[PDB]
């Protein structure tokens, strides 16, 4: 149930289901001090 | 949201509108958790001060849009609601803390690529994101300005700010319910949520696996955007319990 | 500014 949520929660259709970036979510894992 | 921009269509598929029957007008922001579930801040539906107390009846849940104005068709869906939980410490006598709300929907929504639920954090995240320094994003159709409103949903990415930093760029009392946001005057950078964006959803993407977590609900602010000051945002992580409290009780 | 939603949501 919630901890996470739906289990599938998270994840977007048009963007990591389909392996695709949305333009400003590098800005975000890079404050993060590289995310990968 | 203020030095944002507009969001890309099935960017925040969680993002909700509570808009209201009679005026029909946008009252908050929201973000949906479950098909049932819709998360948004308490002061959104009560807040006696200016005789604020909403209803079920008296609210309604826009999901999947994109457009502020136009009823959206064959794309977005609207849900009536159960029931409306506020949380019962609500403090609206003071600093709006705890300022988170949980409301039940009438039907389960089905899910499409512009409705989506956001995850909600666990010890383990809330610990590994929440630093200073890391940037989380806002989305809303709130004002653009502090003194117009926006076509489409904007979106805007700012970083946590040191709480040290947060209690002392204003006079309000800051409890560990809460956490704040935005740029530091020296940083060339602006953005901020602005009137019309509370309730909604402030969350960060874990590198670990991918997914989106809503951090923190957007509570108050002094001004939009202003210089020293930066946004409050709900703590999620530390209001979990009640959450799930009410899920699995209700 | 709002368009308006189908009568059907107000009930
Ligand atoms: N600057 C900000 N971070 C901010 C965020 C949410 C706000 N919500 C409001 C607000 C103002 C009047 C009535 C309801 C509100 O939620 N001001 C806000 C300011
Ligand atoms: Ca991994
Ligand atoms: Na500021
Ligand atoms: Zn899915």
């Amino acid at each position: 149930t919630f901890g996470s949520g739906e289990a599938d929660c998270g994840l977007r259709p048009l963007f990591e289901k389909k392996s695709l970036e949305d333009k400003t979510e590098r800005e975000l894992l890079e404050s993060y001090i590289d995310g990968r | 949201i203020v030095e944002g921009s507009d969001a890309e269509i099935g960017m925040s598929p969680w993002q909700v509108m509570l808009f209201r029957k009679s005026p029909q007008e946008l009252l908050c922001g929201a973000s949906l958790i479950s098909d049932r579930w819709v998360l948004t801040a308490a002061h959104c539906l009560l807040y006696p001060p200016w005789d604020k107390n909403f209803t079920e009846n008296d609210l309604l849940v826009r999901i999947g849009k994109h457009s502020r104005t136009r009823y959206e068709r064959n794309i977005e869906k609207i849900s009536m609601l159960e029931k409306i939980y506020i949380h019962p410490r609500y403090n609206w006598r003071e600093n709006l803390d705890r300022d988170i709300a949980l409301m039940k929907l009438k039907k389960p929504v089905a899910f499409s690529d512009y409705i989506h639920p956001v995850c909600l954090p666990d010890r383990e995240t809330a610990a590994s994101l929440l630093q200073a320094g890391y940037k989380g994003r806002v989305t809303g159709w709130g004002n653009l300005k502090e003194t117009g409103q926006p076509s489409v949903l904007q979106v805007v990415n700012l970083p946590i700010v040191e709480r040290p930093v947060c209690k002392d760029s204003t006079r309000i009392r800051i409890t560990d319910n809460m956490f704040c946001a935005g740029y530091k005057p020296d940083e060339g950078k602006r953005g901020d949520a602005c009137e019309g964006d509370s309730g909604g959803p402030f969350v960060m993407k874990s590198p670990f696996n991918n997914r989106w977590y809503q951090m923190g609900i957007v509570s108050w602010g002094e001004g939009c955007d202003r210089d020293g000051k930066y946004g409050f945002y709900t703590h999620v992580f530390r209001l979990k319990k009640w959450i799930q409290k009410v899920i699995d009780q209700f | 500014d709002f368009e308006e939603i189908p009568e059907e949501y107000l009930q």
